[PDB]
C-alpha cells in the first residue's frame, strides 16, 4: 500500500453494501 | 522384521536431547505476545456474537 | 462529597494551608449554620454520612498539625516513638466512637434509567464529558480534582434514579464545557497565526446539532401538565 | 579432540574417562599447524562413540 | 496516575449501559409476534417506551459512547504532536478518529431517531 | 501450463510496498485497519433467503471461520488458503516447474489471485445450490477480492504472522469470546442463560445460593462447556508452545565473509504440520462426506473404526476403538511425516540445495557433505515431529481442556509459527 | 544466577570446591557449544563462568 485507497477501497465496498442493503429495504417494510 | 522399531526408538531418544530445550526468558515471550497475538484473533467471535444473531432476528422476524 | 474529595487529597498528597484554612470555616461554621434548621436539626450530630464526615474533618485536622510539628524536629526515632503515642490515642478515640453509633419506588421515576434520560437527554455532551475529564487528569491541578470526584460521584449516583439526573445535569456541562474549550483552543491554535480545515469546521455542525434537540425534545417530552 | 599442548596421552586417558565416565582403548595425539595438540581417542568396543557423542552435544 | 483514568472510563460505560438493568434485567431482543407469517424473529432495540432497554440495547450504545471519546484523546494525545512519522502515521491517525467521529455520531443519531421516531 | 494464461491473466493487481521500509509502529497501523476490517467483515448479507441449516460445514468449517450463513467472512478463507496450499505443492512438487523470475513470481502470485477468485465462485454456486439469485455473486467477488488485497498487502507489507493466519486467531478469539459473555438465549430441569461461559459462571453466583453447589456446577458441568476444561484448555495451550521452542541449531560460516553465525534452526513441529493434521483430519472428513453415499447401496458399524471415542471414561465400553483410534492418529500423522517432506520443502535436498543458493556452508566439513551433516535429523524430526503431535492431540482429547480439540492446538500453532513469519520482517 | 565474593567467604572449604567443579562442568558445555554454533546467549555466559571460577578460585587462595 503506497496508496492508502485500497484501504478506502474496502471501506467503499462496505458502504456500498451498508447503503445498499437498506436501499431496497426502502420501499419494503 | 522387529528391529526398525528398535533404531526408532533409539532414534527418537537421539534428537530429543540435540534439540536446545527453551527456557524461562522465550517462552515468556512467545507465551504471552502469541496469546496477545491470539487473542487479536480472538474478540473478532465477541464481535460476530454482537452482530450476526440479531441480524439473524431481523433475517427471521422480516 | 465536600470532605470525603478532602480525603483524596490525602492520597493524592496535595495538602496545603490553602486548602486547609479555607476547609475549616464552611465546614465548621456550615454546621452550625445547619444546626440553625429543623429538618437537620441535631441531625449534624447523628446519622452515618455528615458523622464520617466529622470524622475526616477531624482526620484532616490532624494531618495539618502533624505536618506543622516533626519538621521543626528532625526524623529521629522519638518522632516514631510519639507518633506510636498518639496513634494508640487517635485509634482509641476510633474505637470510642466506632462502639457509639447513635409508592415512591413505584412512581416511575425513582426507578433507574437508561441512556435515553441519558442521550436522549444530553445528546451531544454525552460525547464530549470524557473529553476535558482526560484534561482533568491530564493538567491534574489543585481545583480540578475536585470537579473529577464530582464527575465519579453524580455519575455513580444517576445510574439508580432518572430524578437524581439533575445532579448530573451541570456536570456534564462542566467537563463538556471544558472539552471543547480544549479541542477548539488546539485547533484554532494551528492555522491563522488542513486537519483544522476540518476539526474546527466539524465542531460547529458537531455541537449546534445539540441546539436543534434542546429545542424540541424540550417541546415533545416535557410540553405538558399533569392536571390538563 | 582438542587437547591442552603439555598433555601425554596418558593424561587424556585419564580426563577422557574421568570426564565422560567413560572407557579408552587408545589415545592418539598429534599437533596441529596451529599450535592446538589434537586427540583422536579410540573407544573400547563395549562403548558406541555415536552415543557418547550425543551425549556430549555434538553431531 | 493514567489508570484511574482507565478506571473511570471502563465505569462510564458499564454504568451507562447496565448497572441499571441488573435488576430489572430484560432479555435480548425477541418480540415479534408472526407479523404475518415468520414466528419469533428478534427484533431490535425497544421503541416504544422511552425508558426500558435490553442487555442487547445498553451495551451497543455504552460502546457507541466511550469510542468517540477515546477518539478526542487520541486526537489530544498524538495528532496534535509533531514528533511521530509525519506523512505515514499521523495521516492515518486523523484519517480513522475523524471516520470514529463522524460515523458514531451519525449512527448514534440513527440509534435515536428509529428507536424514537423523533423528527429530524 | 504455466506459460499461456499466466501472460494474459493480469487483470486488477496489487500495489508492492513503498519505500518508507524502516519502521515501528505504523506496521501495526496497517494490522489495525484490517483488524477494524474483521471488526466489520463479519456482519450481516443482504439477501433474505432464510436457510434452516445455517452451513453444512458449519462445525469444521465453523472452525476455519465462523460466519456460517454470516457475514462478508464468505464461510471461510478456504478460497485463499487451499488455493495457495495446492499452489505451493504443485510449486513444490514437480508436477508443474519452479519459476525464479520475478516476472514468474508476479504471475505466480497472479495464478494464486485466479484459483483463489475461482474457488470463491465455486463455493458461491454451491451455497446458493430461488428466484432472488441476483447480486449474491457481485457481493461475494467483491468480499473475496477484499480478503485477497488484505491478505496480500499483509504478506509484501506489514506481514508478520500473515494476513491469514492472524484473521483466524482473532477470529477465534471472538469464537471464544462470544461464548465468554452471552447475553441472549432462547427460553433445562434448572437455570436458563448460563452456558460454560466465565459470565455463566458469575452469574451463577449471583443467583443461586449454597455456594458449594454453585461452585460444583461451575466445575464439573459436563452437558456444557466447562471451566475445568477450560483450564485443561489453557494447559494445553501452554504445554504445546513449550514443545514449539523445541529447535536443533546449526551453525553456519557463511562463505566468503569472516565468522557471521546465523544458525539454521530445525523446529520439531516442522511446519507445524497443517499437512500432517490436515492430513490426519481430511481422510476421515471425506469417508464422512462419502457415507452419505452408503445410505443407499452408516453411523454403525463403519464408526468402530473410524472416530475417536468421545467418553472421558477412559475405560469406556470398547477398548478395541480407543487402541485402534490412538493407533492411527500416532501412526497417521508420523506416515504423513515421513511421506510429506519430500514434497512440501525442507527435506535433504531441498535444504541443502537452499543454503548453497543463499551461500551458507556447514563449518564441519565439505559442502555437499551438509547432506550427510543434517539428513541424520530431518526424517527423525519429521517422523517424531508427526508423532509426539498426534499423542499431543491425544492429550487434547484424553483430558477435555481444549474448547474444540485437536484443530485448535494446532491452529494456534499455526499462529505461533505464524508471529514468527510476521515478526521476521520486523 | 550472580556468584559473588560477598557469601563466598563464610562457606566450608568442600563447599566451595563442589561449586567450582560445577562451573568447571558449564564452562566446559558452553565452549562445546561454541564450536557447535550454539547460540549468542550461550556464548555470552562462557564470560560470566570463566570470571565467577576465578571469584572462587581466588576465594579460596
Amino acid at each position: 500500500v503506497g496508496p492508502v485507497p485500497v484501504l478506502v477501497m474496502s471501506l467503499l465496498f462496505i458502504a456500498s453494501v451498508f447503503m445498499l442493503h437498506i436501499w431496497g429495504k426502502y420501499t419494503r417494510s | 522384521f522387529v528391529e526398525p522399531s528398535r533404531q526408532f526408538v533409539k532414534d527418537s531418544i537421539r534428537l530429543v536431547k540435540r534439540c536446545t530445550k527453551p527456557d524461562r526468558k522465550e517462552f515468556q515471550k512467545i507465551a504471552m505476545a502469541t496469546a496477545i497475538g491470539f487473542a487479536i484473533m480472538g474478540f473478532i467471535g465477541f464481535f460476530v456474537k454482537l452482530i450476526h444473531i440479531p441480524i439473524n432476528n431481523i433475517i427471521v422476524g422480516g | 462529597l465536600i470532605p470525603l474529595h478532602v480525603l483524596v487529597l490525602m492520597l493524592t498528597g496535595r495538602f496545603s494551608h490553602r486548602i486547609y484554612v479555607a476547609y475549616c470555616t464552611v465546614y465548621c461554621l456550615g454546621t452550625i449554620l445547619s444546626m440553625q434548621i429543623s429538618f437537620v436539626g441535631f441531625q449534624p450530630v447523628l446519622s452515618s454520612e455528615h458523622m464520617a464526615a466529622f470524622g475526616v474533618f477531624g482526620l484532616c485536622q490532624i494531618h495539618a498539625f502533624v505536618d506543622y510539628l516533626r519538621s521543626k524536629l528532625n526524623p529521629q526515632q522519638f518522632e516514631v516513638l510519639f507518633r506510636s503515642v498518639i496513634s494508640l490515642v487517635g485509634f482509641v478515640l476510633l474505637t470510642v466512637g466506632a462502639l457509639l453509633m447513635l409508592i415512591i419506588a413505584s412512581v416511575s421515576e425513582h426507578q433507574p434509567t437508561t441512556w435515553s434520560s441519558y442521550y436522549f437527554d444530553l445528546q451531544l455532551l454525552v460525547f464530549m464529558f470524557p473529553v476535558g475529564l482526560y484534561y482533568c487528569f491530564s493538567n491534574l491541578s489543585d481545583a480540578r480534582i475536585f470537579i473529577i470526584m464530582y464527575g465519579v460521584t453524580s455519575m455513580y449516583f444517576s445510574a439508580v434514579m432518572v430524578r437524581l439526573m439533575l445532579v448530573l445535569a451541570p456536570v456534564m456541562c462542566i467537563l463538556s464545557g471544558i472539552g471543547v474549550s480544549q479541542v477548539l483552543s488546539t485547533y484554532m491554535k494551528n492555522l491563522d497565526i488542513e486537519v483544522a480545515s476540518g476539526m474546527i469546521l466539524v465542531m460547529a455542525f458537531f455541537l449546534i446539532t445539540y441546539t436543534f434537540h434542546s429545542t424540541w425534545v424540550t417541546s415533545e417530552a416535557y410540553s405538558s401538565p399533569s392536571i390538563v | 579432540f582438542i587437547v591442552d599442548v603439555k598433555a601425554n596421552k596418558h593424561q587424556i586417558k585419564q580426563a577422557v574417562k574421568k570426564l565422560y565416565d567413560i572407557d579408552v582403548a587408545k589415545v592418539n595425539t598429534l599437533i596441529r599447524p596451529d599450535g592446538e595438540k589434537k586427540a583422536y581417542v579410540r573407544l573400547a568396543p563395549d562403548y558406541d562413540a555415536l552415543d557418547v557423542a550425543n551425549k556430549i552435544g555434538i553431531i | 496516575a493514567m489508570t484511574v483514568y482507565a478506571l473511570v472510563v471502563v465505569s462510564y460505560f458499564l454504568i451507562t449501559g447496565g448497572i441499571i438493568y441488573d435488576v430489572i434485567v430484560e432479555p435480548p431482543s425477541v418480540g415479534s409476534m408472526t407479523d404475518e407469517h415468520g414466528h419469533q424473529r428478534p427484533v431490535a432495540f425497544l421503541a416504544y417506551r422511552v425508558n426500558g432497554q435490553y442487555i442487547m440495547e445498553g451495551l451497543a450504545s455504552s460502546f457507541l459512547f466511550t469510542m468517540g471519546g477515546l477518539g478526542f484523546i487520541i486526537l489530544d494525545r498524538s495528532n496534535a504532536p509533531n514528533i511521530p512519522k509525519l506523512n505515514r502515521f499521523l495521516l492515518l491517525f486523523i484519517g480513522f478518529v475523524c471516520v470514529l467521529l463522524s460515523f458514531f455520531m451519525a449512527r448514534v443519531f440513527m440509534r435515536m431517531k428509529l428507536p424514537g421516531y423523533l423528527m429530524g | 501450463f504455466l506459460e499461456v494464461i499466466k501472460p494474459f491473466c493480469v487483470i486488477l493487481p496489487e500495489i508492492q510496498k513503498p519505500e518508507r521500509k524502516i519502521q515501528f509502529k505504523e506496521k501495526v497501523l496497517w494490522t489495525a485497519i484490517t483488524l477494524f476490517i474483521f471488526l466489520v467483515c463479519c456482519q450481516i448479507p443482504l439477501f433474505g433467503i432464510m436457510s434452516s441449516d445455517s452451513a453444512d460445514p458449519f462445525y469444521w468449517m465453523r472452525v476455519i471461520l465462523a460466519s456460517n450463513r454470516g457475514t462478508l467472512m464468505e464461510l471461510g478463507i478456504s478460497p485463499i488458503v487451499t488455493s495457495g496450499l495446492i499452489m505451493q505443492l504443485l510449486a513444490g512438487a514437480k508436477i508443474i516447474e519452479v519459476g525464479d523470475t520475478p516476472k514468474d513470481r508476479a504471475l505466480f502470485n497472479g495464478a494464486q489471485k485466479l484459483f483463489g477468485m475461482i474457488i470463491t465462485i465455486g463455493q458461491s454456486i454451491v451455497y446458493v445450490m430461488s428466484g432472488i439469485c441476483l447480486l449474491i455473486t457481485i457481493q461475494l467477488f467483491v468480499a473475496g477480492l477484499i480478503v485477497l488485497l488484505l491478505d496480500e498487502l499483509l504478506q509484501k507489507g506489514y506481514g508478520l504472522g500473515s494476513g491469514i493466519s492472524l484473521f483466524i486467531a482473532t477470529n477465534i478469539c471472538e469464537t471464544i469470546v462470544w461464548k465468554a459473555f452471552s447475553p441472549t438465549t432462547v427460553n433445562t430441569g434448572r437455570g436458563m442463560e448460563f452456558e460454560g461461559a466465565i459470565i455463566a459462571l458469575f452469574h451463577l453466583l449471583a443467583t443461586r445460593t449454597d455456594k458449594v453447589r454453585a461452585l460444583r456446577e461451575a466445575f464439573y458441568r459436563q452437558n456444557l462447556p466447562n471451566l475445568m476444561n477450560l483450564i485443561a484448555t489453557i494447559f494445553v495451550f501452554a504445554v504445546v508452545i513449550y514443545f514449539q521452542g523445541f529447535r536443533v541449531d546449526l551453525p553456519i560460516k557463511s562463505a566468503r565473509y569472516r565468522g557471521q553465525y546465523n544458525t539454521y534452526p530445525i523446529k520439531l513441529f516442522y511446519t507445524s504440520n497443517i499437512p500432517i493434521i490436515l492430513q490426519s483430519a481430511l481422510v476421515s472428513n471425506l469417508y464422512v462426506i462419502s457415507q452419505m453415499l452408503s445410505a443407499r447401496f452408516p453411523v454403525g458399524g463403519l464408526c468402530h473404526y473410524l472416530s475417536p471415542p468421545e467418553s472421558f471414561g477412559s475405560v469406556l465400553e470398547d477398548p478395541v476403538h480407543a487402541v485402534v483410534y490412538i493407533v492411527f492418529m500416532l501412526g497417521s500423522c508420523a506416515f504423513f511425516s515421513k511421506t510429506w517432506i519430500e514434497v512440501s520443502g525442507s527435506s535433504a535436498k531441498d535444504v541443502a540445495k537452499q543454503l548453497k543458493e543463499q551461500q551458507m556452508v556447514m563449518r564441519g566439513h565439505r559442502e555437499t557433505s551438509m547432506v550427510h551433516e543434517l539428513n541424520r535429523y530431518i526424517p527423525t524430526a519429521a517422523a517424531f515431529g508427526g508423532l509426539c503431535i498426534g499423542a499431543l492431540s491425544v492429550l487434547a482429547d484424553f483430558l477435555g481442556a481444549i474448547g474444540s480439540g485437536t484443530g485448535i492446538l494446532l491452529a494456534v500453532t499455526i499462529i505461533y509459527q505464524y508471529f514468527e513469519i510476521f515478526v521476521k520482517e520486523q | 544466577a550472580k556468584i559473588k565474593a560477598r557469601d563466598l567467604r563464610g562457606k566450608k572449604k568442600e563447599e566451595l570446591l563442589k561449586q567450582l567443579d560445577d562451573l568447571k562442568v558449564e564452562l566446559s558445555q558452553l565452549r562445546v557449544a561454541k564450536v557447535t554454533g550454539g547460540a549468542a546467549s550461550k556464548l555470552s555466559k562462557i564470560r560470566v563462568v570463566r570470571k565467577s571460577i576465578a571469584r572462587v578460585l581466588t576465594v579460596i587462595n
